[PDB]
């Protein structure tokens, strides 16, 4: 059970997608989405 | 056991997810160090 629940959604070049995961360094994770190294949740990444 | 005994040097060259554990290493070893001395220093009291 879960007490706030969030969902982000946003579009990657696929090999950028290795810098959503915590504390990774590169330009996705330093200018348009940083995730912080203590947070629970998933990363659900797919092709479109 | 870990890459370094130099703190800073772990931290420049590692990104925080593996410098994080090359610290905890040193922590775990240091600790063990300070545990020894105060148990040798414990036990050398008694006989003094």
């Amino acid at each position: 059970c879960f007490t706030n629940v969030y969902a982000d959604s946003f579009v990657i070049r696929g090999n950028e997608v290795s810098q959503i995961a915590p504390g990774q360094t590169g330009n996705i994770a330093d200018y348009n989405y940083k995730l912080p190294d203590d947070f629970t949740g998933c990363v659900i990444a797919w092709n479109s | 056991g870990a890459i370094s005994s130099v703190l800073n040097d772990i931290l420049s060259r590692l990104d925080k997810v593996e410098a994080e554990v090359q610290i905890d290493r040193l922590i775990t070893g240091r600790l063990q160090s300070l545990q020894t001395y105060v148990t040798q220093q414990l036990i050398r009291a008694a006989e003094i």
